[PDB]
């Protein structure tokens, strides 16, 4: 399933053309402003919701379910606690 | 999964007009909003491929399709490493996302589940 | 020009010095748990009184 | 559970040696060391500390050999195999009050005083938990708690109940240094002292955690550099597709 | 004189104020029931740690920083 | 033919450092194997430095390790660090699972990879666990108590079975000194599998961020790799730094520097954070042996992953509802975790059991759910 | 600059003492520089700064 | 306060000497080693005790 150099498994290649700069000869810091703040804002807003919707849910339940905890421990919630058990 | 069962069950889907009504155009957004064409892909490029059947269905693609599969895959995983999306003509348009090798697999595929099947007939 | 490649190497070079100079810095302060411990240099030098002792 | 049964949480005290870049104040651990002596040393040990160990912190080398010399330790047998004693040296530990538990406990209406070696990192809250605990008795225990005999109430102390009496009280403790000798002063002390005890590398640890991060974030600022550079044929490369 | 027993005075008449009536009121409460005979054979005997907690909790949070600066 | 590739003992070095083909596009989470590496190396080096200042007899273990703190040059140092790098370990280890979760790394042709690497994690954990107990303070006499007394439940035999691996009727000086000497042997053990699953992996090589094949664009493992993997080890050794020098306890439980007391119970005995999610699991069970099941089933039902993902696609990067599934796999995974360390009390008593009910319906009923109606919808969505 | 790169860094032998020698005078000043600047920032509170009084 | 307890199967046999010091004071000087290894520690075994005991 992989090969090796020479060999690597490819369906044969033909017709691509690629092109590189030596990375003496290249700004390796090219653009960088840019895209540390374009670049990373698009690609953190594309996946933001996959992120917030699980964390948020989630610490929704452990906030609702620690201070319900919280709460049956006190002498108002005596009687709560009592049923609970 | 086999492709032949995606595609099975995908024409059961597309037959019932209440259940096509449903899927087609969520299925859409789904597609939508999973982004591969962004990288330049078409879906059938991001089938597994480590698979006996599925080299077999990749070494029976037409030459030009064999070669332009190869540039999609290597474009992409240049955008990958880059960070980057396609702009412009490398962006997949939703006609160009063709379904070149479902019959390539279908028919690779069609020929190992009968060779199951007859492995296992009973003279009667 | 040779500034061009000259720089690049200054950066690696400066990343050589680092992690030699870390390298040393970690190699040193690790090995010398090896070295007698503060109870075992305090078990040698051992100190002792000549007042108590009587000529003879 | 009831916030009884867990103890009140400590205030978080602004401590010198809070801060990264913050050592202990050693004028205060020497002032910490003197309230250890005269007030907690009568009923809990400090096994784990020798001698030596002060020298250099709180005292000159010549003053550590003074307080090891009043002291008589086990010496190896005499010629005829009697048990002997010797005075202390510097290699030698800080003894404790008491010979064994059970001596500690007949002391001590039943509880054992733990061993303050460690105590500042064997409790949750560390120098915060023992300035609170020693400042922390009322005058009056809250109205409807019931102490079991013996007890004294303490709410930093999970449970409420604690076999410790108060025993910081203005001008138990009479400082060497002129500081006035208060309560919260010497609880701040002891608790610096303490703290010391535990972790007696803390100094030491942080100088060279400081001389680490510096070292490390400059390795990884050029790491990232070099990266990049060895990278940069990679991220531009450009292709022409010609469909054959 | 201890520094902090004045510094605790001046929070509990000052910024837990609300906190130092509320441990007040419940050993009222306490007292009184306590001085009621057939408390001793009752189920549930009230404390006031609770509202004590409340109380000292508001206080450290209040003088810790204060108390550290004059020592 | 250069040197490298005609020396049969080069040419192992140079399959697998300089020569490996890569995928050109591997993210930064493709680094936790190299940190994983690297926690090894860290943990070999301070272990067998303890080892060299430790001893395992019971009367002495507790003390021993106090010496080390105290006396010996560093001590405080490879002490630290070694328990730290213990935690960073599982942080990196449950990152590079979360990686093959989520880019489906455990698919074929990489089922064998992964299915070792099952087995190094629950070494990992059998290597922390006894490791823990070696300190001989109150945490690790009540966790080696609890922990195997679980054995007990293993019907007819799990009494014998237990007071076999204690040596004894308790946790003593036989269980301290047994636990010493396979704890030092463990992480070989753990360093030989990791090597398999490598070799395992490489006749398929890495899989990538986008789930395709690489065949077509390899980059040579250095310096390409060799560089990007500096970068984390970096980062890694700034965090390390952080913990080690600035706040050495801060992931630990004070309890255990009260030396272990038979009689006296601590308040709460509750295991290092990297095993929480699992006690979790054990405690929403009510059946001791049904608990014990569960909670190693939670760890075996990753072997059932190559199964139950019925998707023609290997990984999430394009699937927006599998990306959703699998956030909330994770944050439920981290709520065990948290669920594993406060009180057996309400309401966090059923809490606990439906998060668990959730973590193995992701298993055995979503992941096999979803991956198989994503995979209509790429088909109908693309026509 | 040329020369600069001809002598320190074109030949590796060169290049390497080079990354030797700098590491031994970083690390000797390094250590004393750190020296100075953690006994100004914790000033009157080391042992050193007491020990006067003894 | 420090206590004795009567003997039980699980204690060791207990020595003639609290401590060596006393063993070689008792000894003229020399010190009487201890028999749980001597026929192991000495070239001869059995043969070597028995031969210096008779001889
Ligand atoms: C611990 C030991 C210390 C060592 C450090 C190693 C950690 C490095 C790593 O693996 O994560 C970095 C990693 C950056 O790696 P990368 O190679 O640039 O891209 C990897 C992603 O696949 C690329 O993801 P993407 O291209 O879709 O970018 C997504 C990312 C944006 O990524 C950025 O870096 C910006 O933003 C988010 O997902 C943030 C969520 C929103 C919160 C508000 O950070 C993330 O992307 C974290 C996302 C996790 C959620
Ligand atoms: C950890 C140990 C670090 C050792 C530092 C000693 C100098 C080596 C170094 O930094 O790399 C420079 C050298 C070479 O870096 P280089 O390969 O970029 O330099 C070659 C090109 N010239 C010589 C023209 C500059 O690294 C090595 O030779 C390997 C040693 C790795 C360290
Ligand atoms: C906290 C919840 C994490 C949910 C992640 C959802 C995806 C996302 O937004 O991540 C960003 C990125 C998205 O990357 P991606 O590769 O999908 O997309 C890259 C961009 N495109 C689409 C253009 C190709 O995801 C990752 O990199 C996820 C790695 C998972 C690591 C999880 C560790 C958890 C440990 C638990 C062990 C059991
Ligand atoms: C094994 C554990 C690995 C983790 C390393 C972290 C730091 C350990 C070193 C101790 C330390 O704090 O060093 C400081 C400097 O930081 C540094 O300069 C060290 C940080 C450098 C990190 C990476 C460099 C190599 C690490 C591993 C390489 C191993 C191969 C050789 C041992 C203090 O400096 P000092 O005054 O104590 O120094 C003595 C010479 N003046
Ligand atoms: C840990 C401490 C790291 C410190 C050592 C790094 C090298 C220091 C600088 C030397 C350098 O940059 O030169 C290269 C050496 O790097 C190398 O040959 C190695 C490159 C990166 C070093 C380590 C690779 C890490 C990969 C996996 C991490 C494993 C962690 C597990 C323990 C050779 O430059 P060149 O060879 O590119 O060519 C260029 C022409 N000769
Ligand atoms: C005459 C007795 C006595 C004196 C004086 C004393 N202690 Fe204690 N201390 C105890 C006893 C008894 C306990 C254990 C209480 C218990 O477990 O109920 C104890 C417990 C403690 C604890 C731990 C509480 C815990 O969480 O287990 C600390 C810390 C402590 N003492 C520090 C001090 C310091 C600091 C001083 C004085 C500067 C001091 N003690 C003075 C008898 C004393
Ligand atoms: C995967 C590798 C390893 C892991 C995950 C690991 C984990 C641990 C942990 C969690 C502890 C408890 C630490 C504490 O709180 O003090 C510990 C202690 C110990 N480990 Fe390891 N360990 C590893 C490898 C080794 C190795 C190879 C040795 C070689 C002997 C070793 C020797 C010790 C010793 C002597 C202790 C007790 C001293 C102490 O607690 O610091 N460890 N280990
Ligand atoms: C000591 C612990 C481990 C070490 C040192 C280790 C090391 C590595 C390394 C270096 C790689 C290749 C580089 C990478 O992808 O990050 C890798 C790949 C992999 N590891 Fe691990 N690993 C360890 C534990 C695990 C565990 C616990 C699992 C699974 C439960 C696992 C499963 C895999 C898989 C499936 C791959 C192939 C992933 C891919 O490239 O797509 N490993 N590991
Ligand atoms: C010296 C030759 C002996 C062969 C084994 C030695 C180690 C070895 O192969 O090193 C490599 C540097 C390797 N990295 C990778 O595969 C890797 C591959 C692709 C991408 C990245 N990262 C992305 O940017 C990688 O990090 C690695 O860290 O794996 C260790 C665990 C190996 O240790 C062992 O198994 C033996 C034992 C010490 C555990
Ligand atoms: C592959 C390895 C090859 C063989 C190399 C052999 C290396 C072994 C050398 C151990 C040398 C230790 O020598 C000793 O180092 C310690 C630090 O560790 C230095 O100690 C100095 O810095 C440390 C912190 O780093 C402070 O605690 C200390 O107050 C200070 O004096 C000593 O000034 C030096 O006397």
């Amino acid at each position: 399933y992989m090969g090796w150099w020479g060999h690597m498994g490819s369906p044969p290649q033909k017709g691509i053309a690629g092109y590189t700069i030596s990375p003496f000869a290249a700004r390796p810091f090219a653009g960088v402003v840019h895209a540390a703040i374009f670049n990373t804002f698009r690609r953190t807003k594309n996946q933001a919701l996959f992120v917030i919707l699980p964390v948020s849910f989630f610490y929704y339940v452990w906030t609702q379910a620690s201070e319900k905890n919280e709460w049956l421990y006190t002498k108002a919630g005596r009687h709560e606690l009592a049923k609970a058990l | 999964a086999s492709i032949t069962s995606v595609v099975k069950t995908s024409e059961l889907i597309l037959k019932s007009p209440l259940l096509s009504k449903i899927v087609v155009p969520l299925a859409k957004t789904y597609v939508k909003f999973s982004g591969y064409r962004q990288l330049g892909f078409k879906m059938n490029d991001l089938i597994i491929e480590e698979t006996p059947n599925m080299q077999l269905a990749l070494r029976r693609l037409p030459p030009t399709e064999s070669y332009d599969r190869v540039y999609r895959l290597i474009r992409a995983t240049q955008f990958s490493l880059s960070h980057k999306l396609a702009t412009g003509n490398d962006i997949t348009k939703p006609e160009e996302d063709d379904h070149y090798l479902i019959p390539y697999i279908l028919d690779v595929e069609a020929e190992a589940f009968e060779k199951d099947a007859l492995d296992n007939l009973e003279v009667v | 020009t040779d500034a061009n490649r000259l720089f690049s190497y200054f950066m690696i070079g400066s990343f050589g010095m680092l992690s030699a100079a870390g390298a040393k810095a970690t190699v040193q302060d690790f090995l010398s748990n090896m070295s007698a411990s503060a109870d075992v240099l305090a078990m040698a030098k051992v100190e002792v009184k000549l007042g108590a002792i009587p000529l003879g | 559970m009831t916030a009884a049964e867990h103890g009140l949480h400590p205030a978080e005290y602004p401590w010198p040696q809070n801060g990264m870049l913050s050592t202990f104040d050693h004028a205060s651990l020497r002032r910490g060391y003197q309230v250890y002596k005269e007030v907690c040393a009568a009923c809990h040990s400090l096994d784990r500390i020798a001698w030596r160990n002060l020298v250099g912190v709180t005292h000159t080398t010549d003053e550590a050999k003074a307080f090891a010399e009043e002291l008589e330790y086990d010496d190896e047998p005499d010629d005829e195999g009697n048990p002997r004693k010797r005075p202390g040296k510097l290699a030698d530990y800080i003894p404790g009050p008491y010979p064994n538990e059970q001596a500690a406990r007949a002391a001590n209406q039943g509880a054992l005083p733990p061993d303050l070696s460690l105590i500042a990192k064997a409790r949750h809250g560390g120098a915060d938990y023992i300035f609170a605990l020693l400042t922390g008795y009322p005058d009056e225990p809250p109205a409807g708690v019931v102490l079991a005999p013996g007890m004294n109430y303490n709410p930093y102390f999970p449970g409420g109940g604690i076999g410790m009496a108060r025993t910081l009280f203005d001008g138990v403790v009479e400082y060497e240094d002129g500081t006035p000798a208060t309560t919260s002063q010497m609880a701040k002390d002891v608790a610096a002292f303490l703290t010391w005890a535990a972790e007696p590398e803390h100094d030491e640890r942080k100088k060279l955690g400081l001389k680490a991060i510096i070292v490390i974030s400059a390795m990884l600022g050029l790491s990232v550099y070099i990266k990049k550079f060895k990278w940069s044929p990679i991220k531009n490369r450009k292709f022409i597709y010609n469909p054959p | 004189p201890d520094p902090a027993i004045a510094l605790h005075e001046a929070a509990a008449e000052g910024p837990c104020h609300d906190f130092k009536h509320h441990f007040d009121e419940c050993v009222e409460r306490v007292t009184k029931a306590q001085e009621a005979e057939d408390y001793d054979h009752a189920e549930y005997k009230e404390d006031c740690v609770e509202e004590f907690f409340h109380l000292q909790h508001c206080i450290n949070d209040n003088t810790a920083d204060k108390l550290f600066r004059v020592l | 033919m250069a040197l490298r590739k005609k020396n049969s003992l080069l040419n192992m070095a140079n399959s697998y450092v300089l020569d490996s083909p890569q995928p050109s596009n591997l993210n930064y989470f493709w680094n936790f194997g190299s940190l994983l590496a690297l926690c090894l190396v860290i943990q070999l080096a301070t272990g067998i430095t303890l080892a060299m200042h430790y001893t395992s007899h019971a009367s002495l273990a507790f003390d021993s390790v106090e010496h080390i703190m105290r006396d010996v040059n560093f001590g405080w140092f490879i002490r630290y660090a070694h328990a730290n790098t213990a935690s960073f370990f599982f942080i990196c280890i449950y990152a590079h699972m979360g990686r093959n979760i989520y880019y489906g790394s455990y698919k074929t042709p990489r089922v064998l990879p992964w299915s070792i690497g099952v087995i190094i994690f629950l070494l990992l954990i059998i290597t922390a666990f006894m490791g823990y107990v070696l300190v001989f303070g109150q945490m690790s006499l009540w966790g080696a108590t609890v922990i195997c007394n679980l054995v007990s439940a293993i019907p007819w035999l799990g009494e014998d079975i237990v007071h076999f691996l204690w040596g004894g009727f308790s946790v003593g000086n036989p269980t301290l000194q047994r636990f010493f000497a396979l704890h030092y042997l463990m992480p070989f053990v753990l360093a030989v599998f990791a090597l398999l699953h490598l070799i395992a992996l490489h006749t398929a090589g890495s899989s990538n961020p986008l789930g395709i094949t690489s065949n077509v664009d390899k980059l040579s493992m250095h310096p390409y790799y060799s560089f990007k993997d500096l970068i984390t080890v970096f980062a890694f050794l700034l965090m390390f730094t952080l913990f080690v020098f600035f706040s050495p306890d801060k992931l630990g439980h004070p309890d255990n520097y009260i030396p272990a007391n038979p009689m006296v119970t601590p308040a709460s005995i509750v295991p290092e954070w990297y095993l929480l999610p699992f006690y979790a699991i054990l405690r929403a069970i009510p059946d001791k042996l049904g608990g014990v099941i569960a909670m190693v089933a939670a760890i075996l039902i990753l072997l059932i992953l190559p199964i139950v993902d019925r998707s023609i696609i290997r990984g999430n990067a394009f699937k927006p509802i599998s990306k959703l599934l699998f956030g909330f796999f994770i944050c439920n995974f981290l709520l065990l975790g948290v669920l594993g360390q406060v009180h057996i009390e309400p309401p966090f008593i059923v809490l606990g059991q439906i998060c668990t009910i959730f973590y193995f319906s992701y298993f055995l009923i979503l992941l096999p759910m979803v991956s198989t109606i994503e995979n209509i919808f790429f088909y109908i969505g693309s026509l | 600059a040329t020369t600069f790169y001809n002598v320190f860094v074109k030949r590796n032998s060169a290049f390497v003492a080079t990354i030797l020698a700098s590491a031994f005078v970083f690390d000797m000043t390094f250590e004393t520089a750190i020296d100075n600047f953690w006994d100004r920032i914790n000033a009157g509170k080391q042992w050193k700064d007491i020990r006067h009084k003894y």
